[PDB]
């Protein structure tokens, strides 16, 4: 529901930083 | 996936890094 | 370049919203 | 790339959708 | 209003757009 | 309620992208 | 450039926090 | 207006308050 | 502390300033 | 602990705005 | 300077994530 | 400080770590 939706926005920002040049794909 | 995994309990940096390429 | 870095952070956030269940490529 | 497209000028949400999925 | 509609369920871009000026 | 507050932060950011030059009120 | 575009996202966030319950005026034109 | 004003130079908290309802 | 004070009941920017250096 | 984590993310943003040149410690 | 302000907002968000329970320090 | 070191050239994760307690 929305809790997971709001949390997912912070997760993709976290992956953006953590993953660096190698990147991630979300979903 | 990561949302189920890391929004139901907190993921460490090392757990987050599992979802990198 | 930090400018590109900060742009990308915002693009990730925008694609998360726009793409929904489809997910996206960054 | 997305960076030349959308970091040098503003992409519409229609333009961003190119980059889904 | 927008909190009932969009904070307890996910709103799409189109739903959100209803709230634009 | 903080959860509503935090949802508001996200809704303002999403309306900013969705609404573009027409803007929006968040009250 | 997209500077103002990125800035504006932070700016609405700041207005949201600053203004509290009464909200803010945001008609960019 | 507001983006031109506060995104060309930083607005203080007082200047941001100008835009509250 | 701040979590106790601010993570279930909203703190204004004005109550938050307590936590500045 | 995810809710307190997400609240902290928003608190850090809020403290960065209100504290200005003073800064703050979030710990 | 607006760009420094915006960069710092991102930096403190990044420190919040990276530093975990230790937290971070931040004096302009 | 961090803004001077990390606002022109990108700081990596490991560089950001230098600013943890
Ligand atoms: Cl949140
Ligand atoms: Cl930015
Ligand atoms: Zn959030
Ligand atoms: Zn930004």
């Amino acid at each position: 529901f929305v809790n997971q939706h709001l949390c997912g926005s912070h997760l993709v920002e976290a992956l953006y930083l953590v993953c660096g040049e190698r990147g991630f794909f979300y979903t | 996936g990561i949302v189920e995994q890391c929004c139901t309990s907190i993921c460490s940096l090392y757990q987050l890094e599992n979802y990198c390429n």
